[PDB]
């Protein structure tokens, strides 16, 4: 049918990972989303992780490019202490609690959308926050939210194949950015420098600058 | 719709044409409840009339302060009006104000809860009554012709004067001097002297 | 994972995880608030 | 059933229909599953909200008047000791006992009204004053001698609007008094002092800097 | 076939038989797939065209009459006859008025063609985004090809303004000064000449506009758009 995560091989999990979800290639060897409710929850988690990692990786890349350009911009792994030193009037608990509260408001909005896909498009929010559905066949709520506010340019209203192409773009870029953030953390742990620093160090010297030469991955060379 | 083109009147301001200055302006919909709207219309009339009286007093007394007509009574700032000795001290003036305004405002509220029930005095004399907040206190009679236009003029002046007194208190708590002095100091340049160049209004500038 | 979560909901797994989290909570309470002989407010 | 709720997305519990004033469907602990217990909790909410409104008024209006140079009222937390040092001060135990005796007399009558709503209105109770305790059929809303101005007794929905205003104001003042207690317990300053300090530097002056909320042992 | 942004290719879906002027089958990302979004983007394109035309013409004429002044820093060093805060407030008020009127026309056409002052004066019924009447006194021929001329000049002027600000950021001088710098040395004044990245070294032209400029006591972080990503 579709291109699988391991070509050939027809033991791909039973027909809950059929070729319907965006990004579906039959990759669930551990069965972590076997039940349909867990599958929907994990689709929400995957889309959210992809979008969050995409935002985070874009921010990390831009702050690392600005750091190499001489700007007064810290690296991603030390921006918290740099912000606290530059701004001593801010309490750490203050900023943390404010982040918790504001993030919690929108996350409870998303949570009550997960519980009831149609319950967030009324009340204080307008009908644009109803959602458009997609996963598991429903046409309301879910990770994909239409409207003129979360799709203000309207690039998935009209032309359904354009919507499918853009959804595939989003899921592939999100998975790539999740692996990118994993690589960022591993490179910071094994080298102690930024991502762009590692990239230009490897581009300047292709050899003797691989992962085996940092002394952390291979722990004796 | 009148207050904002390409906007729709909030339903309960559409069918009731008999409101002075009904321009459809109720975006927060305070008076959707008809009794709440009646209360807010009475509050309109009261606040507007007291604000017209107050702003006229401020402007006239500050004009007499800037030009010079009255003696030491009129040669004080409006916010420093209590420095004069006058004829009575503070306490008895406030007390008699409480008493007679209790009398008049309870007459007005008794009219409010039952329109036309309180128009007769113990002396036996009687007056005509119309509408609710318009008790026919018209001696020289300008109400016999186009009363809607006169009411519209009154409500426009009332809204202008409520805005005026809000401006008076905001200017006084922002910039020193009389409001006429503030208008003149504005008119001095006027490209620099305005509400941004205060250091007490925008807060983003000048800390 | 319905059967796996049902196994996790079985009485021994739940009681071991519950005594584990309760013991860990008490241990970290004594780690941050040691030698609390009385409830002095 | 379509009224706004405490969580747009979470349906109201089946014991909170919408009739009670201020029913936003908020009962995650399900404390009011019993109807008679629900009525008792409604009366307790009314009493706590009214006493908190009176207390928060008597805290924040004298403190504000002291801030602007009127009357000069001391801090609410130390106002008990300020009076107790007077030359003609009633002793604490005697004053408490007098207050408790009067409140015993009043609120045993209120309690008997809570049980049967037409309790105290029977003839021959007082000395002609029993007519003022008829009640409005709902306990906690007596009327009669109470409510002299007769606000809301005109259209029924006018009284329901005032009931919702009362319950929201009572809840706000209860939260406010809890805030006053917790703010003075942590910081030895008044509520207006805490507010003024927060506007000086909100990122620096808050509950994460008093040293009492977040324990110092963790950090 | 017809005029196309890429000859031999076809139009997409939303652009089949365009009614908007200057339609050449573009939109690779499909931004105008939606209906009302296409009209909103058409209005934003028209006002962008006209504003960038005004900007490029203003920069050019300001340089012809005053070659010694630098347009990028002209907002800070021009010696205003009036104070700037009141001037900015006046602009904010009047432009809020006129842009609110234009935007609500785009929301609904038959809603505000009327003078709020005089009842007799009122714009005639017109297609959205093209007022006319008092706004269009003199028309050299038919309206359609002149609309195409207007929109094409507007695209050219938006590209011109982006080239203007990039010449100002890279060379530190005027775009006609940058022109006369390019003509006498065509092989050397190109960005390919002064900016090459190779896997091992990146050559970036230095920024000329100062990062921080002082203006009436305050400082404005008017650096150079953003560095780092410069080729
Ligand atoms: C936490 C992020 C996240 C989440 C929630 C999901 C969730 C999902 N993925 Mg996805 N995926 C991700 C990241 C994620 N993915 C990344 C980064 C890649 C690129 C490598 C992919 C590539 C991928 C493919 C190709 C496919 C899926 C598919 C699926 C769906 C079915 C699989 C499943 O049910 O297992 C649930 C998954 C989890 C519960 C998260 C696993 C986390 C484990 C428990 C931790 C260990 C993993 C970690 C990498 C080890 C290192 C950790 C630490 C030592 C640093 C499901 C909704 C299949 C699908 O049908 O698409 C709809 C499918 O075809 N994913
Ligand atoms: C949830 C995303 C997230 C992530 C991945 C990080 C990651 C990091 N933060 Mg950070 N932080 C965050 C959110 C996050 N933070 C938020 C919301 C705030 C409040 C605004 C802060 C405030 C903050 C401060 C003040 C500091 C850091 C610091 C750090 C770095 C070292 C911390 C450490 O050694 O312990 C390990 C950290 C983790 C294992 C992260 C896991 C926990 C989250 C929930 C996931 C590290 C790379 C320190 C730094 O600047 O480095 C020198 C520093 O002191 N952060
Ligand atoms: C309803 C508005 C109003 C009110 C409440 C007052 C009130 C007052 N005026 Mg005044 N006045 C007003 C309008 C008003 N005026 C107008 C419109 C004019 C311009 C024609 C004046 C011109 C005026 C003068 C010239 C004087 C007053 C003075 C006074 C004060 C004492 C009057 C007195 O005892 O006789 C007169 C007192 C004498 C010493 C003589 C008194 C508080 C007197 C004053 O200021 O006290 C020193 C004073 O001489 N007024
Ligand atoms: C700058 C502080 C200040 C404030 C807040 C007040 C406030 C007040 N003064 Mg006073 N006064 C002041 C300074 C001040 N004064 C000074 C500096 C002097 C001279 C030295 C005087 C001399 C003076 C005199 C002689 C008299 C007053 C009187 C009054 C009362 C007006 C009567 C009324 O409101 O009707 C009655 C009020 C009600 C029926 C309802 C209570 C009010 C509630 C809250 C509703 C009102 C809404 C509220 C005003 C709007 C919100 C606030 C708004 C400004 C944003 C009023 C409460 C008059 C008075 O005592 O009453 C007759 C009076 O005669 N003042
Ligand atoms: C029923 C008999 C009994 C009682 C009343 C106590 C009482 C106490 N023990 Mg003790 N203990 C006991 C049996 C008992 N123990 C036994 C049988 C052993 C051998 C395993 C120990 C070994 C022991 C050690 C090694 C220590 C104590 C300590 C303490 C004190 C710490 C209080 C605390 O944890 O802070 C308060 C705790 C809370 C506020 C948490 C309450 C809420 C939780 C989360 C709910 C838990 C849900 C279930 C306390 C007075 C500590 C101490 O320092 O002594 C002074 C300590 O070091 N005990
Ligand atoms: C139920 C709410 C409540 C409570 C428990 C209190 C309690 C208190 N108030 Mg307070 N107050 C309240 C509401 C409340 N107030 C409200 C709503 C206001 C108006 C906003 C005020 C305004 C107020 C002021 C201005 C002052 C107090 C003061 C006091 C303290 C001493 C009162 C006293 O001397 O004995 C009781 C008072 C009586 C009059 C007893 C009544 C018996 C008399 C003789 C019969 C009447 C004739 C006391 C702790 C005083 C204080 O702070 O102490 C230094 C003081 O200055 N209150
Ligand atoms: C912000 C200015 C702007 C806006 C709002 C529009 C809007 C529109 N253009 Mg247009 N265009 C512009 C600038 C603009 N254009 C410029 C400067 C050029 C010259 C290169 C062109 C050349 C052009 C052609 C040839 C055609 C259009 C067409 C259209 C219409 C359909 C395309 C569409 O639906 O996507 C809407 C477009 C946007 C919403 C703009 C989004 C801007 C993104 C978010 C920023 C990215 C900038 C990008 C990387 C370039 C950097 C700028 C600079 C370095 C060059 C549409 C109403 C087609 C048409 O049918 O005509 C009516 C068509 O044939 N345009
Ligand atoms: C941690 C393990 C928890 C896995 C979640 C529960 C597995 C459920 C599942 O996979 O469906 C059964 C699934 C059969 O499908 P069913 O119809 O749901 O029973 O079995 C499989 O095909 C895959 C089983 C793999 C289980 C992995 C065990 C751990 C491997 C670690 C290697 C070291
Ligand atoms: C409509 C609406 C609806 C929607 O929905 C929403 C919203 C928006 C909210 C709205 C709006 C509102 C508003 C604006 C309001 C305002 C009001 C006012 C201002 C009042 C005043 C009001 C005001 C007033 C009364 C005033 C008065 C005054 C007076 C008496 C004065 C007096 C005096 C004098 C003479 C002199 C001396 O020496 C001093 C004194 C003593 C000082
Ligand atoms: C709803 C629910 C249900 C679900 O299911 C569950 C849960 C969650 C549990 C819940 C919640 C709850 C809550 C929130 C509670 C709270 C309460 C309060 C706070 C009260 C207070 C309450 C409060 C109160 C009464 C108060 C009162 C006060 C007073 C009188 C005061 C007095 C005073 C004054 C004037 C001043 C002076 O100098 C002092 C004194 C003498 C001190
Ligand atoms: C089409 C499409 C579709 C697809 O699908 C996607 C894509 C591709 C993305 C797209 C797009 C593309 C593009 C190219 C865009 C662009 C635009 C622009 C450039 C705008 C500007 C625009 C521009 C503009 C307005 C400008 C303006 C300017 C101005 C006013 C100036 C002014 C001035 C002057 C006079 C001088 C003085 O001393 C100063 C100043 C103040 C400086």
């Amino acid at each position: 049918v579709r291109e699988l995560w391991f070509p050939g091989n027809k033991e791909v999990v039973p027909d809950y990972l059929d070729g319907s979800l965006v990004g579906d290639h039959g990759f669930d060897p551990l069965g972590l989303g076997s039940s349909p409710e867990q599958l929907s929850w994990n689709v929400h988690a995957e889309i959210f992780h992809g979008r969050l990692a995409m935002t985070g990786v874009a921010g990390i890349l831009l702050t690392s490019l600005l750091h190499k350009g001489g700007a007064d911009v810290p690296e991603w792994f030390e921006a918290g202490r740099v912000y606290l030193d530059r701004n001593p009037n801010v309490d750490f608990g203050a900023l943390l609690f404010s982040t918790i509260v504001m993030s919690g408001f929108v996350e409870f909005k998303r949570l009550n959308d997960i519980r009831n896909p149609g319950s967030q498009g009324s009340g204080i929010l307008p009908e644009d926050f109803k959602g458009v559905g997609g996963p598991q066949g429903r046409t309301v709520g879910g990770p994909y939210v239409g409207g003129r506010y979360f799709d203000p340019m309207g690039l998935c209203r009209g032309s359904p194949e354009q919507t499918l192409k853009y959804k595939w773009n989003e899921i592939r870029n999100g998975r790539l950015a999740m692996m990118a953030f994993l690589g960022f953390a591993a490179q910071y742990a094994a080298t102690g420098k930024g991502p762009i620093d590692n990239l230009v160090d490897h581009v300047a010297d292709p050899f003797h600058t691989t992962f085996v030469h940092n002394g952390v991955s291979v722990p004796f060379i | 719709a009148g207050w904002d083109l390409s906007a729709e009147v909030p339903a309960h301001l559409a069918g009731r044409k008999d409101l002075a200055g009904n321009y459809g302006f109720d975006p927060l919909n305070l008076g959707k409840n008809p009794e709440a709207l009646k209360w807010y219309q009475q509050a309109e009339l009261q606040n507007g009339r007291w604000a017209m009286l107050g702003v006229a007093g401020i402007l006239v007394q500050e004009l007499l302060h800037s030009t010079g007509l009255g003696g030491k009574a009129a040669d004080v700032y409006w916010f420093d009006a209590g420095n004069n000795t006058f004829w009575a001290p503070k306490e008895t003036l406030i007390a008699i104000s409480f008493l007679m305004f209790n009398w008049a405002e309870l007459n007005r509220m008794q009219d409010y809860i039952k329109p036309g029930s309180n128009v007769t005095d113990p002396f036996g004399n009687k007056i005509k009554y119309v509408e609710l907040g318009y008790p026919g206190f018209d001696p020289l009679s300008f109400s016999k012709n186009n009363f809607d236009e006169w009411k519209l003029k009154e409500i426009k002046n009332a809204r202008l004067a409520m805005l005026a007194f809000l401006g008076i208190v905001a200017q006084h708590n922002a910039q020193p001097g009389s409001p006429l002095e503030q208008l003149g100091a504005h008119l001095a340049n006027p490209w620099k002297n305005h509400f941004i160049n205060n250091g007490v209004s925008p807060f983003l500038t000048d800390n | 994972m319905k059967d796996f979560t049902t196994y996790l909901s079985t009485a021994p797994v739940l009681t071991l995880l519950s005594v584990t989290v309760v013991a860990g909570l008490l241990i970290e309470i004594n780690r941050f608030f040691p030698d609390a002989l009385i409830a002095a407010f | 059933a379509t009224r706004p709720l405490w969580q747009p997305g979470v349906e109201a519990p089946k014991h909170l229909d919408g009739t009670m004033p201020g029913d936003f469907g908020f009962d995650p602990l399900n404390l009011g599953v019993n109807k008679e217990a629900l009525n008792w909790y409604r009366n307790a909410e009314l009493q706590n909200g009214r006493w908190a409104m009176l207390g928060v008024a008597g805290i924040v209006i004298p403190a504000e008047l002291t801030r602007v140079g009127v009357l000069n009222v001391p801090e609410w937390a130390e106002a008990g000791k300020v009076y107790a040092e007077s030359e003609n001060a009633i002793p604490f135990a005697s004053l408490l006992m007098v207050q408790l005796f009067l409140f015993n007399f009043v609120e045993i009558k209120r309690w008997e009204d809570i049980k049967k709503p037409g309790s105290q209105a029977e003839p021959g109770s007082f000395l002609g004053f029993e007519s003022g305790f008829k009640g409005t059929g709902i306990s906690g809303y007596p009327g009669g001698a109470f409510n002299p101005f007769g606000l809301g007794n005109s259209s029924k929905e006018a009284m329901d609007d005032l009931k919702w205003r009362e319950i929201r104001n009572g809840r706000l003042a209860m939260v406010a008094f809890l805030g006053f207690l917790s703010q003075h317990a942590a910081t030895g300053k008044g509520p207006l002092d805490n507010l003024a300090d927060h506007l000086a530097d909100p990122w620096g002056a808050n509950f994460c800097s008093n040293g009492v909320s977040i324990p110092s042992a963790l950090g | 076939a017809r005029a196309n942004w890429l000859p031999g290719s076809d139009f997409p879906a939303h652009l089949e038989n365009c009614k908007l002027p200057g339609c050449y089958g573009f939109d690779p990302l499909g931004l105008g797939a939606n209906e009302e979004r296409l009209a909103w983007f058409a209005e934003s394109e028209r006002v962008h065209c006209r504003w960038a035309m005004l900007g490029v013409a203003g920069i050019l004429v300001q340089e012809i009459v005053k070659p010694d002044v630098f347009w990028y820093t002209s907002g800070a060093t021009v010696e205003l006859p009036f104070d700037i805060t009141g001037l900015l407030a006046f602009e904010l008020f009047v432009m809020h008025w006129v842009e609110s009127r234009r935007g609500y026309d785009i929301k609904k056409p038959g809603s505000m063609d009327q003078d709020p002052i005089f009842s007799n004066f009122k714009l005639p019924a017109h297609e959205p985004g093209y007022p006319g009447g008092i706004f269009a006194p003199f028309v050299p021929g038919s309206l359609e090809e002149l609309k195409v001329k207007e929109i094409k000049n507007g695209r050219l002027a938006m590209l011109a303004f982006i080239g203007f600000t990039m010449a100002a950021q890279v060379t530190g001088k005027n775009p006609l000064a940058a022109l006369r710098e390019h003509l006498d040395n065509p092989l050397g004044t190109t960005i390919f000449s002064k900016a090459v990245v190779v896997p091992g070294q990146a050559v970036v032209p230095p920024c000329a506009i100062p990062d921080t400029i002082e203006f009436q006591g305050i400082t404005i972080p008017a650096g150079c758009f953003l560095h780092s990503l410069w080729p």
